[PDB]
C-alpha cells in the first residue's frame, strides 16, 4: 500500500551567512558538515519511518544574509519561505534553512505541519548545534512537514508515551542525551497522513546523489546499472537480478514495485491504489522498475461527496478539520449551529477579530466563519489554546468551538481556506466566494463542459489521466486493446 | 675464505650490512668488527667458530636483544667495544665467561638501564666506558652506583638523563642513600556494579559520605564509610525518575540535597536526624528549570547559594538563595542559552588584591562566560567571554602557588589549561580530547593532579610539574565513559571515585 512503500524526502539545504562564518568561511566545510547532518537524520528516518532523506540541492549565503534573521524561529521561517518562493527555483520536496544563529524559543527549529510537497509550506528552519544534535533538530522539523505532531491529547491522556526513559523520543524536548526513536504513535500519525492523501511528492526515488557513486547504497548512481541496497537486504529483492551493481544475463531490472524476478511488470498493472477520493491510482509504465510518480486530482475536485474539496491531495472538510484539532471522536456541528451563531458575530461565533471587536458574519459567509464542533474536549491535538472553549446549545444542537494558535497570525478555530460553503463555492479569508475566485488552472479538453473530454481526470501536474481504452493528451481518442 | 659481507686480512675481519652473524669467518682471525648490520639479535654462542678472538667491535648497528652468554667461548677476548648502536635489551649474563676482558665499552648506545651484576666475574677489567647513554636513575640502577664505588676499573663521569629530579646528576656522585624508590599511584579499590552520572562528597556530623546519581534507575545513592571493614556501605537512597545531579549542601550541621531531574521536575530534600530519613520540603518549578545538567554550590559573605545550569532554551540558568527555611530564586542568567556547566570562582581583578566571587557558564556551540559578583546589587553582572574557546563543555578551577587556573573540557578537539593573570585567562597547555566529558583538577596530599576522561580511549591522569609549570603524564586509568572524578579524604586515606556512564563506577586508592 502507501505505508509499506519506501518514501523519499528530496531535501534542499540553505546555509545562511552565520552558518558560513561558523565553518570559517569555508564552502567545502559547510557542505560536508550539512551532509553529515542530513545523513544522520537519514539514518534515523530510514530505520523507523521507512523514509529516506536525500540531499538533492544546496546553496550557501557566502556574501551576506538575504534577509534579517529573527530570534523568533516562526518569524524567521516565514521570511525564509518567502525567499524560497521568489528566489529558489530548483526542485525539491522540502527546503530547510541551516542557521548559524541560536533562537530565543523553546524549540531548536520550526516547520509547517503537513508542509511537504508545497511551495509555501514545504520547508523548515534549524538552528546550529553539534552534528548529532542538529540531525535530531532536522528530524523533528521534517517530522512536522511529514505530518508528525506529538498529539497532546493522547500525551495528556497517556494514550501515547515514550518508552525510552533515558534518551527520550525525537518529538520531545531535547537535552544533552539525544533521542534516537520515534514513538509508535508518531508512526500511526505518519501513516494516517499518507492515507489522508499527503506526501505525494515523496514517491519519486532519487538516482544520482551529490556524492561519489557507492555500490550498496540503495541508489542507482553514475556508472552502475542497478543497486539493490545492502547484501543482507538484497537477498530479499534483487539478489538474482543484480551482481555488483550490474544487471545479470536475463534481467531488465533489479528491484522495485514494477519489477518481477528481474523483469519489468506489464503496462496497466496497479502499483499504487488511491488512498482516498482525491487520489489517482498509478499503473506501471512497463518501461521502468519503479512505480510511477504519485500524483492525484488537481485542486478543485470534490471529496466526501460534496462536503469537501481536494487541496494537495487532502480533503478539506469542516468535519475533518474538527477531527484534526480536537480528536477523531469529535464531529462537526450541524449547519444550523453556524446559521445562527456566526451571524451574531459574538465571542461564541464570528468571522474574525478586528481591534478588540469581533466581526459579524454575513448570511452567505456563514460557513466560512468560526469553526463549530460537537463532543469537543478541553485539549487540542496541536498548538496552544488561547482563551476558553465556546459551548452553545425539534432538536437542540450543541455548538462547540475554540481558538487554537499555532502562530500569532495563524488561528485554528476558524474555517480553513478552501473549505466548501455551497455549490461551487469555497471559503477565502472568512468569505464565501465562487470557484472562479480561486483561479484554478484547467486541463486540455476537446468536449465543452467536460474535464479531459469527459474521458479522464485532471491531475495535480495539470495533465489528463485517461480512462481505460482512451488515449491522447485530451483523452478524446479511443484505443481498443485487450 | 672471507665472507662476502666482510673484508678480511690474516688477523682482522670487517663486516658490513651482515644479515646474520656469519658462521664462516676464518677461525684464525683475532679482531672482528660489525658495522651497519642487518641482524637484530645476538644469541648465545654466536662467536664459537672464532674462538681465538682478542677484539670485537660493534658500531652503527640496531639490536633487539643481546642474549645471555652471547660472548661465551671467547677466553682470549680482551677488548669488547659496543658503541654507537641502538640496543633494546642487554641481559644479566651477556658478558659471562669474559674473564680475560681488559676494556669494555658500552658508550653512546642511549641505554636507559643496565641489569644488576652485568659486570660480575669480569676480573681483568681495567677500563669501562659508559658515557653517551641515557640512564634512568631509579631503583634498577642502584647496583651500578655501588659498583662504581667499589671497582678498580677506570670509569668516566656519567650522568642521569632521568627521572627529571635526577637529570644531569652525576651518577658517580650518587649514594645508596639517594634512590627515590617510593612514589605514588592510583590503585583500584573496588568496582560498584552500577552506572553513575555525577558523584558528590560531603561531611555530615563528622562522618564522610558519598552521593552517587543513578540516571537510569532514578536513585540518589548515598554511601557511608565503614571504619572497621574499610569499605563503603549503602547509607541511604533518594528516588527521582531521571536524576542528573545530587548536590549536598550542609548549612550549620543540617544536610540538604538538591536533586536535578530531567523528568518530573527538580526537588529539594532535607535530612532528618530524628526520623533518620530524607524529607521532600521544596519543589523547584518545572517551567523555569527544565533540562538541568550541572549544580554548583558556593558561599558569599555568610550567604548560601546554588546554581542550576539548564541545557534547554526556555529554561534559564538560575541562582537560588538560602533564607533560613529553604531556597528561592535570586537571579537568572544567560537567557535562551543551552548552558551545560557552572563553575564558581574566586579571582583577583587587577588592580585589586582580594579575591572576588565569579561564575563561569559553558554553553553549546558558544564561548564560556565570566560573570562578576556585584555587592551593591547582590547579583552577578559584567559578563565577559573567554576568547580562544569555542564549544567548551565544562570549566573547573584549581590553585597552585596562589595563582588561579582553570581546566576547559571539549568532547572532540583539544582540552585546554589556562592561568588567570589579573584581567584575563592565558594559554598554558593543550591536550587532545577523544570523546572527553571531564577534565577534573584534584589536589591530594598537597599534590596537584588533573584527570582527563575519555569515551573512546583510556582516561589520562596528569600531575603538576613545578619546574615546567605544566601538567605531565602520570598514570593511566581505564573506565567506560567517565562523567566525573571526585576526591574522598578519610583519616589519611585518599580515595578517587570515577563515575561510569555505560560501565561500572570505580573507586581508586591513592598510595
Ligand atoms: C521506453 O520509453 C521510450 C520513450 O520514453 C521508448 O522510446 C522506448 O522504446 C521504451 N523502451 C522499451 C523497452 O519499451
Ligand atoms: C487569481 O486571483 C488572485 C487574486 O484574487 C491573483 O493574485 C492571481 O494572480 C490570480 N490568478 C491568475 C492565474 O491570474
Ligand atoms: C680490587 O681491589 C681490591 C682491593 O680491596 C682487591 O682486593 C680486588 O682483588 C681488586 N679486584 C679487581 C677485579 O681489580
Ligand atoms: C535503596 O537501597 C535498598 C537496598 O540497599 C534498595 O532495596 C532500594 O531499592 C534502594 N532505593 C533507591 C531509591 O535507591
Ligand atoms: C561593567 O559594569 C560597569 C558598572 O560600573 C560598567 O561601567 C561597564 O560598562 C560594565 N561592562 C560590561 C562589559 O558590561
Ligand atoms: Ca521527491
Ligand atoms: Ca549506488
Ligand atoms: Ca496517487
Ligand atoms: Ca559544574
Amino acid at each position: 500500500n502507501v505505508e509499506e512503500e519506501t518514501k523519499y524526502i528530496e531535501l534542499m539545504i540553505v546555509n545562511d551567512h552565520l552558518m558560513f562564518k561558523k565553518h570559517r568561511l569555508s564552502v567545502v566545510h559547510t557542505n560536508t558538515y550539512a551532509k553529515s547532518v542530513v545523513n544522520m537524520a537519514d539514518l534515523i528516518y530510514k530505520d523507523q519511518l521507512k523514509t529516506r532523506i536525500v540531499l538533492v540541492a544546496m546553496e550557501t549565503w557566502a556574501t551576506d544574509n538575504k534577509f534579517a534573521i529573527s530570534e523568533n524561529p516562526l518569524i524567521t521561517l516565514r521570511e525564509f519561505m518567502k525567499y524560497r518562493r521568489d528566489f529558489i527555483k530548483e526542485k525539491s520536496d522540502a527546503v530547510h534553512l541551516f542557521s548559524g544563529s541560536q533562537f530565543e524559543s523553546s524549540r531548536s527549529g520550526a516547520a509547517y505541519i503537513g508542509g511537504i510537497c508545497s511551495l509555501l509550506k514545504g520547508g523548515g528552519v534549524n538552528e546550529f548545534g553539534k552534528t548529532d544534535l542538529m540531525a535530531v533538530t532536522l528530524a523533528q522539523s521534517l517530522a512536522h512537514n511529514i505530518g508528525i505532531i506529538s498529539d497532546k491529547r493522547k500525551l495528556a491522556s497517556g494514550e501515547c508515551k515514550c518508552e525510552d526513559t533515558w534518551s527520550g523520543c525525537i518529538m520531545g524536548d531535547t537535552g544533552y542525551y539525544l533521542p534516537k526513536k520515534f514513538t509508535q504513535c508518531n508512526i500511526e500519525e505518519y501513516h494516517d497522513f499518507l492515507n489522508s492523501g499527503g506526501g505525494a511528492c515523496l514517491f519519486n526515488k532519487p538516482s544520482k546523489l551529490l556524492d561519489p557513486p557507492e555500490c550498496g547504497n540503495g541508489f542507482i548512481e553514475t556508472g552502475e546499472e542497478c543497486d539493490c541496497g545492502t547484501p543482507a537486504e538484497c537477498v530479499l529483492e534483487g539478489a538474482e537480478c543484480c551482481k555488483k551493481c550490474t544487471l545479470t544475463q536475463d534481467s531488465q531490472c533489479s528491484d522495485g514495485l514494477c519489477c518481477k524476478k528481474c523483469k519489468f511488470q506489464p503496462m496497466g498493472t496497479v502499483c499504487r491504489e488511491a488512498v482516498n477520493d482525491c487520489d489517482i491510482r498509478e499503473t506501471c509504465s512497463g518501461n521502468s522498475s519503479q512505480c510511477a510518480p504519485n500524483i492525484h486530482k488537481m485542486d478543485g475536485y470534490s471529496c466526501d461527496g460534496v462536503q469537501g474539496i481536494c487541496f494537495g491531495g487532502r480533503c478539506k472538510t469542516r468535519d475533518r478539520q474538527c477531527k484534526y484539532i480536537w480528536g477523531q471522536k469529535v464531529t462537526a456541528s450541524d449547519k444550523y449551529c453556524y446559521e445562527k451563531l456566526n451571524i451574531e458575530g459574538t465571542e461564541k461565533g464570528n468571522c474574525g477579530k478586528d481591534k478588540d471587536t469581533w466581526i459579524q458574519c454575513n448570511k452567505r459567509d456563514v460557513l466560512c466563519g468560526y469553526l463549530l464542533c460537537t463532543n469537543i474536549g478541553n485539549i487540542p491535538r496541536l498548538g496552544e489554546l488561547d482563551g476558553e472553549i465556546t459551548s452553545t446549545l425539534g432538536r437542540t444542537l450543541n455548538c462547540s468551538g475554540g481558538h487554537v494558535k499555532l502562530e500569532e497570525d495563524v488561528d485554528l478555530g476558524y474555517v480553513e481556506d478552501g473549505t466548501p460553503c455551497g455549490p461551487q463555492m469555497m471559503c477565502l479569508e472568512h468569505r464565501c466566494l465562487p470557484v472562479a475566485s480561486f483561479n484554478f488552472s484547467t486541463c486540455l479538453s476537446s468536449k465543452e463542459g467536460t474535464i479531459c473530454s469527459g474521458n479522464g481526470v485532471c491531475s495535480n501536474e495539470l495533465k489528463c489521466v485517461c480512462n481505460r481504452h482512451w488515449i491522447g493528451s485530451d483523452c478524446n481518442t479511443y484505443f481498443p486493446h485487450n | 675464505k672471507c665472507p662476502a659481507v666482510c673484508t678480511c686480512t690474516k688477523d682482522n675481519a670487517l663486516c658490513e650490512n651482515a644479515r646474520s652473524i656469519p658462521r664462516t669467518v676464518p677461525p684464525d682471525v683475532i679482531s672482528l668488527s660489525f658495522v651497519r648490520s642487518g641482524f637484530t639479535e645476538i644469541s648465545e654462542g654466536s662467536f664459537l667458530f672464532t674462538p681465538s678472538l682478542q677484539l670485537l667491535l660493534f658500531t652503527s648497528n640496531s639490536f633487539d636483544v643481546i642474549s645471555d652468554d652471547a660472548f661465551i667461548g671467547l677466553p682470549h677476548l680482551e677488548y669488547l667495544f659496543i658503541e654507537n648502536n641502538n640496543i633494546k635489551s642487554i641481559s644479566r649474563h651477556t658478558f659471562r665467561g669474559l674473564k680475560s676482558l681488559i676494556h669494555l665499552s658500552l658508550a653512546n648506545n642511549n641505554l636507559q638501564t643496565l641489569p644488576k651484576d652485568i659486570f660480575k666475574g669480569l676480573d681483568s677489567l681495567t677500563n669501562v666506558d659508559l658515557r653517551g647513554n641515557s640512564f634512568n636513575c631509579d631503583c634498577k640502577l642502584k647496583w651500578l652506583v655501588e659498583w662504581l664505588g667499589h671497582t678498580n676499573a677506570t670509569v668516566e663521569d656519567i650522568y642521569c638523563e632521568g627521572p627529571p629530579e635526577y637529570k644531569k646528576r652525576k651518577i658517580n656522585s650518587l649514594s645508596s642513600k639517594d634512590f627515590d624508590c617510593i612514589i605514588t599511584e592510583f590503585a583500584k579499590s573496588q568496582d560498584l556494579p552500577y552506572q553513575s552520572l555525577s558523584i558528590d562528597t560531603f561531611s555530615y556530623l563528622n562522618d564522610e559520605y558519598v552521593v552517587i546519581a543513578q540516571p537510569f534507575t532514578g536513585k540518589c545513592i548515598f554511601l557511608e564509610w565503614d571504619h572497621v571493614e574499610k569499605t563503603f556501605r549503602n547509607y541511604d537512597n533518594i528516588t527521582g525518575t531521571s536524576t542528573v545531579v545530587c548536590k549536598p549542601i550542609v548549612i550549620e550541621t543540617q544536610l540538604y540535597v538538591i536533586v536535578a531531574q530531567l523528568f518530573g521536575g527538580s526537588h529539594i530534600y532535607k535530612r532528618d536526624s530524628f526520623a533518620n530519613k530524607f524529607i521532600k520540603i521544596q519543589d523547584i518549578e518545572i517551567l523555569k528549570i527544565r533540562k538541568p545538567n550541572d549544580i554548583e554550590t558556593f558561599k558569599i559573605e555568610n550567604n548560601w547559594y546554588f546554581v542550576v545550569a539548564d541545557s534547554s532554551k526556555a529554561g534559564f540558568t538560575t541562582i537560588y538563595k538560602w533564607n533560613g527555611n529553604g531556597f528561592y530564586s535570586h537571579q537568572s542568567l544567560h537567557a535562551w542559552y543551552r548552558d551545560t556547566d557552572v563553575e564558581y570562582l574566586e579571582i583577583v581583578r587587577t588592580p585589586q588584591t582580594l579575591r572576588t566571587p565569579h561564575l563561569i557558564l559553558s554553553s553549546s556551540s558558544q564561548r564560556p562566560v565570566i560573570y562578576q559578583w556585584n555587592k551593591a546589587t547582590q547579583l552577578f553582572t559584567n559578563q565577559t567571554d573567554i576568547p580562544n574557546m569555542e564549544d567548551v563543555y565544562a570549566v573547573k578551577h584549581f590553585s597552585v602557588k596562589g595563582d588561579v587556573y582553570i581546566c576547559l573540557t571539549r568532547f572532540i578537539g583539544d582540552s585546554k589549561v589556562m592561568k588567570w593573570g589579573g584581567s584575563s585567562f592565558q594559554d598554558i597547555q593543550a591536550m587532545p580530547s577523544r570523546g572527553s566529558m571531564v577534565f577534573q583538577p584534584l589536589q591530594i596530599n598537597n599534590y596537584q593532579y588533573a584527570i582527563l576522561g575519555s569515551d573512546y580511549s583510556f582516561t589520562q591522569v596528569y600531575n603538576w610539574d613545578a619546574e615546567k609549570a605544566k601538567f605531565v603524564k602520570f598514570q593511566e586509568l581505564n573506565v567506560q565513559a567517565p562523567r566525573s572524578f571526585t576526591h574522598v579524604s578519610i583519616n589519611k586515606r585518599n580515595f578517587l571515585f570515577a563515575s561510569s556512564f555505560k560501565g561500572n563506577t570505580q573507586i581508586y586508592k591513592h598510595v
